[PDB]
RNA sequence: UCUGAUCGUAUUGGGCAUCUAACCUCGAACCCUGAAUCGGGUUUAGGGACAGUGCCUGGCGGGUAGUUUAACUGGGGCGGUUGCCUCCUAAAAUGUAACGGAGGCGCCCAAAGGUUCCCUCAACCUGGACGGCAAUCAGGUGGCGAGUGUAAAUGCACAAGGGAGCUUGACUGCGAGACUUACAAGUCAAGCAGGGACGAAAGUCGGGAUUAGUGAUCCGGCACCCCCGAGUGGAAGGGGUG
RNA sequence: UUGCACUACGAGUAAAGAUGCUCGUUACGCGCGGCAGGACGAAAAGACCCCGGGACCUUCACUACAACUUGGUAUUGAUGU
RNA sequence: UACUAAAAACACAGGUCCGUGCGAAGUCGCAAGACGAUGUAUACGGACUGACGCCUGCCCGGUGCUGGAAGGUUAAGAGG
RNA sequence: AUGCCGUGGUGUAAAGCGUGGCAGUGAGACGGCGGGGGAUAAGCUCCGUACGUCGAAAGGGAAACAGCCCAGAUCGCCGGC
RNA sequence: GGGAUGAGCUGUGGGUAGGGGUGAAAGGCCAAUCAAACUCCGUGAUAGCUGGUUCUCCCCGAAAUGCAUUUAGGUGCAGC
RNA sequence: GCCGCAGCGAAAGCGAGUCUGAAUAGGGCGACCCACACGCGCAUACGCGCGUGUGAAUAGUGGCGUGUUCUGGACCCGAA
RNA sequence: AAUAUAUAGGGUGCGGGAGGGAACGCGGGGAAGUGAAACAUCUCAGUACCCGUAGGAGGAGAAAACAAUUGUGAUUCCGCA
C-alpha cells in the first residue's frame, strides 16, 4: 500500500531518487523537481 | 502456577544527560548535553541539533545559566 | 607441510603500505530506502579494523 | 567466535577484481640515480641490476622523488612525467 | 488481402485394420544323446512390430537409508517468553538483575515535509429562532488544566499547539570534532562547494517536537558508468556506482 | 575388603546425621563364643531424575533411494485405410 | 519370555473380506532359476475374527481401495 | 548528605596510559548498609555498594566453628611493648 | 506339580546368516553375549564430558563481571 | 626462486603522491628532520625555501635458541 | 547329426594355461566413523577395502602440443612458480 517507487530524470532518465507515497492516496505517478546529478542542476521527474 | 505474561520487557538504556560539566574546556564540535527535548536550551556559541542534542560551535569553556525561566547552556570563547 | 591462509578473510581484509589492516563496513548492501545520505556517507570508505580484533584477524590473513 | 557470526562473515567483502593481464614496473627514482652514479653517463636497465637499484629480469620505470644534479643519459621503460623533466633539466636525455 | 469453407501439391504426425521376416513362447516333435524333465540346434504350432530391455522423462514410494526435532526455567515436562521503543524498580551523574510492576512497535503523512507571515487554548459564567449537558454566534473570565498522526517519558503558550501564501532540502559532492561502545553496529555535527525553495533582508532548509515503525554476510536481480575483456577485434562473463 | 589406628559414650559443633573437633562423663591389658544398632558397612563410575552422546522404533517431519508405473526414443519392418 | 512374567497372552477348529485364469498372485534372487505345486478358484496367498448358541444396527463426509474419464493443471519429446 | 565530572594548589616510588608476547577466569560464598521477588519466612533468591573478609590468609579472640572481631607469617632468639 | 498315542519325545545326517535368518510372537532365539551376533581391519574412531599429568627455589599475582552465543557446566572479545 | 627495494587505486592507470570529486574543495591511504653553521625578501631575536652538511638517525635478511601457533594421534587414558 | 549345403559336435596329434609370493605399477569398483561445535551439499577421500592384471620396474611417450607475435620443440621425475 505504500510501494518503493522510484524517480527518473526527464531528460537523461537516469534513477536518481527513490522514496514512498500511498498508492491510493496518489494513485497517479508523482511529479517533483529534483537535483540531477548528471545534468548538473535541477530537473523535472516522474515514476517508472 | 500462572505467568507474567503481560510483562518482561523494556527498551534499551539511551546514555543521556550531560556530558560536560560547568567551566571544562571543549572542542568546537564537542557534544555538551544529550536529551529528550529541551530539557537545556542552546545559548551563545551552542547549537541544537536534530534530536535536541546541543553541540559546541566553538572551543572555550562550559557555562550553564538562566535566560527567563528557562536553563541555558552557553559557551565563553 | 604449509600453512593454509584463510579464503573468507583475505577477501575482506588487507594491508596498507604501514602495516595498517583495514576493512570495509556492513549496512550497505541492501535495504538503502529508509537509510539517509547522512549514513550511507558514513558507511562509505574503509576503516581501520579496531585494536580488538587484530590479533585474530592478522592471524587469519597468516 | 562461540557461536555469533563471526568477523571473517559479518563484514563485506572488499569490491572490485584482480587484473590479471597487470604489467608491474621495478621503480627506481631519480634521486637514486644522482647517489649510484655521481659522474653521470648511460645508464640502462643492465647497469641498474649491477647497481642494486632494480630487481633482474624485470621493466624498469624511472619516478622523479629526490634530486638529479649529475648529467645521466638514461634508457628504461616507461618514464614519469616529473622525472622526464629533472632528466633534461640536470642536461641529459631519456629514451624508451 | 481477411475470417469461414473446400481442394490440390509437398512435408510431418496420430488413430484403425491386415501382414511376416525382427523379436517372443515352460506349445509340440526330432538331433547332439551312450545314461538327460538342463542347455543348444533343427522343423512345426502360435504370438508379433506388441511385449521385454537400453537411454531419457514424469508419478508414486516409512519398503529401506541417513538425519533434524532450540533455549530460558527457583528440577524437567506443560504454560509463558525471545528483536526494537517508553516508564518505574534504579539507591539525586552514567549503568544495573528476576518467569519484578505497567504499556506500545513491525506504521502513517505529497502534507502531518520546507520556508515565510499571522493567531492563542480547554474549562466556567451571562445572553441568544429551531437547539437539548454539549453544534454555530456575541460578550465576559481564563498563563495553560487544551493540544501534539500514534505508547510513555522529557519537552513545547516565546510556541514544537491553530490558520494561511508560495514551494520540493523527503538535495548531490563532502565533513573538522564528539557521543555511545567487547566487536559488528548505532547517533549527533558546525562549516565548505554545486544547484535550489522561501524571504525585503538577516537568514533557514541534507523529512516529520524528540526517542520505536526493523534484519549482518553470502548469493542474485534491475538501472547507469564504459574499468577489465584468456592470440587479436568484438562478445560472453566480471567490476564500480545507485 | 583394606589411607591410617593403643578405632568409647553424652550434649554440642562443623559440607547442616562425628571413633577422630569443644566441654564433660565413663572405661585394667589380651582372647573365645554369640547378636546385628553404627562405621552414611561391602558389592555394582545410580537402572530413577536431569544434561550431553548414541541406538532402534514411528509417521500426513526433511532429503534421497529400491521397488512398481507413465510417455518419448532405439531395438523396429511391410501394406491398406 | 534358555536365566525373576505359563497367563486372561499366542495357537487352534469354525467365520468373513480381499487378491490370484496359471513358469498365477505372493516370496527369495541383479538376473537366470526356485518355491507356491508335480497343485488349478471346493485351489493358493494376505488380512482380521476365534468351538458352539442367538446375533452382528446406522454413517461413504475424512482417509485408503476399486472403477471411470467430461473438464482444469502438468514431463521429456516435437514445434522454433 | 554522599557520590559523579572539571580545574588550581599540596602530598604520595613500585600510580596511570600506549603498543606487543603469554595467560587464567567467566559455578561464587557469607557479613554490613540500600532495594526488588517471597508471608516485608528461609543457612531463600535476584540486583546496588574505590564496602569488608573467605576464595587464595597462616597467627590471637569468639568453648568447638571458610566468610564475625583483631591482625597480613623472609628466617632465627629460653628478649621487650 | 503338568503332559504322558501325540500339534508327542528322541538319535543320526542335512538346510536357512546379520538389517539377514528363524519365530503357536516373548523383541524370543541365532555357541554362558542380541532393539541388529562374533572376529579382524578403517583406528591411536570421536567425546563442549570424568579422571590422571613426575625435581627445586626467587619475584609478582587474579577471576567467578559485561556483551554476544543452537547459548546457559562450552567459547569469542572486553574487564582483572 | 623468495624476502627487502614506493605507494595509491575496483581497475585502466598515474606516481612521492594517489583515489573520490565539477573543485587549485575537504577527506582517506602513503611519503615528508629543522638538534643544527653560513644566508636568501627576511620575521623583535624567532624559523618558512634550497645548496655544501653542522655529517641529522634509521634496514633488511639468512642461521640457531625459546614461547605461542597451524596441519598431523598432537599431553595421556576412557564410551555406547 | 537332426538335413540337403553344411554346421554344432566327436576322434586323433602337438603346444599353453591353472597356484604361490613382502612391497612397489596400471585398470576398474568403492565406504564409514571424522570435520563442518548440529546436519543432507561438502569433507574425510578416490582413503580403507575389493576385483582384474603385470613387470623387474610399470605407466607415459614422438604433437590433431604449448605459446602469443617473440618463440619452444616426445615423455617421465625433482625444485620453484
Ligand atoms: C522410580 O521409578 C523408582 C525410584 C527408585 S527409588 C531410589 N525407580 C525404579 O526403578
Ligand atoms: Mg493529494
Ligand atoms: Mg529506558
Ligand atoms: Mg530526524
Ligand atoms: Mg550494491
Ligand atoms: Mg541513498
Ligand atoms: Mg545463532
Ligand atoms: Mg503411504
Ligand atoms: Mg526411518
Ligand atoms: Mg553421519
Ligand atoms: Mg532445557
Ligand atoms: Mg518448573
Ligand atoms: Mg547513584
Ligand atoms: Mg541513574
Ligand atoms: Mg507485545
Ligand atoms: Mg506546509
Ligand atoms: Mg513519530
Ligand atoms: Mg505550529
Ligand atoms: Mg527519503
Ligand atoms: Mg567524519
Ligand atoms: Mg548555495
Ligand atoms: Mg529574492
Ligand atoms: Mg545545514
Ligand atoms: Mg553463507
Ligand atoms: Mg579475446
Ligand atoms: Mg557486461
Ligand atoms: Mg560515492
Ligand atoms: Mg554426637
Ligand atoms: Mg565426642
Ligand atoms: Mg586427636
Ligand atoms: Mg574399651
Ligand atoms: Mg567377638
Ligand atoms: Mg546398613
Ligand atoms: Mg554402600
Ligand atoms: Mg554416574
Ligand atoms: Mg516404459
Ligand atoms: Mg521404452
Ligand atoms: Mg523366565
Ligand atoms: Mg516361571
Ligand atoms: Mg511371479
Ligand atoms: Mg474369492
Ligand atoms: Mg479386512
Ligand atoms: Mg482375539
Ligand atoms: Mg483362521
Ligand atoms: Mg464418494
Ligand atoms: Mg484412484
Ligand atoms: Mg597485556
Ligand atoms: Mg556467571
Ligand atoms: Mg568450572
Ligand atoms: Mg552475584
Ligand atoms: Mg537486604
Ligand atoms: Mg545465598
Ligand atoms: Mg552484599
Ligand atoms: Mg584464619
Ligand atoms: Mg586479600
Ligand atoms: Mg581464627
Ligand atoms: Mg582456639
Ligand atoms: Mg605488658
Ligand atoms: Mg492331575
Ligand atoms: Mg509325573
Ligand atoms: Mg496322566
Ligand atoms: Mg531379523
Ligand atoms: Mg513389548
Ligand atoms: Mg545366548
Ligand atoms: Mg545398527
Ligand atoms: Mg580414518
Ligand atoms: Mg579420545
Ligand atoms: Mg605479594
Ligand atoms: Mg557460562
Ligand atoms: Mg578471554
Ligand atoms: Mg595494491
Ligand atoms: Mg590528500
Ligand atoms: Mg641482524
Ligand atoms: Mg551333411
Ligand atoms: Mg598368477
Ligand atoms: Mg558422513
Ligand atoms: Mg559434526
Ligand atoms: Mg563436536
Ligand atoms: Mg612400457
Ligand atoms: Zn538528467
Amino acid at each position: 500500500v505504500r510501494p518503493k517507487i522510484t524517480l527518473a530524470c526527464e531528460v537523461c532518465k537516469h534513477r536518481n531518487y527513490i522514496t514512498k507515497k500511498n498508492r491510493r492516496n496518489d494513485p497517479d505517478r508523482l511529479e517533483l523537481k529534483k537535483f540531477c546529478p548528471n545534468c548538473g542542476k535541477h530537473q523535472a521527474h516522474r515514476e517508472t | 502456577g500462572a505467568s507474567s505474561s503481560r510483562n518482561g520487557r523494556d527498551s534499551a538504556a539511551q546514555r543521556l544527560g550531560v556530558k560536560r560539566y560547568g567551566g571544562q574546556v571543549v572542542k568546537a564540535g564537542e557534544i555538551l548535553v544529550r536529551q529528550r527535548g529541551t530539557k537545556f536550551h542552546p545559548g551563545v556559541n551552542v547549537g541544537r541539533g536534530g534530536d535536541d542534542t546541543l553541540f559546541a560551535k566553538t572551543a572555550g569553556a562550559v557555562e550553564f545559566g538562566i535566560k527567563r525561566g528557562r536553563k541555558t547552556v552557553s559557551i565563553v570563547g | 607441510p604449509k600453512a593454509k591462509t584463510h579464503s573468507g578473510a583475505s577477501k575482506r581484509f588487507r594491508r596498507t603500505g604501514t602495516g595498517k589492516i583495514v576493512r570495509q563496513k556492513a549496512n550497505r548492501r541492501h535495504l538503502l530506502e529508509h537509510k539517509p545520505s547522512t549514513r550511507t556517507r558514513r558507511l562509505d570508505g574503509r576503516t581501520v579494523v579496531a585494536a580488538n580484533d587484530t590479533k585474530r584477524v592478522t592471524s587469519l590473513l597468516n | 567466535e562461540g557461536g555469533q557470526m563471526p568477523i571473517h562473515m559479518r563484514l563485506p567483502k572488499l569490491k572490485g577484481f584482480r587484473n590479471r593481464f597487470r604489467t608491474e614496473y621495478e621503480i627506481v627514482n631519480v634521486g637514486d640515480i644522482n647517489r649510484l652514479f655521481p659522474q653521470g653517463g648511460a645508464v640502462g636497465v643492465d647497469d641498474l641490476v649491477a647497481k642494486g637499484a632494480v630487481r633482474k629480469n624485470a621493466l624498469v620505470k624511472v619516478l622523479g622523488d629526490g634530486k638529479l644534479t649529475a648529467k645521466v643519459d638514461v634508457s628504461a621503460h616507461k618514464f614519469s612525467g616529473s622525472a622526464r623533466a629533472k632528466i633534461t633539466a640536470a642536461g641529459g636525455s631519456a629514451t624508451e
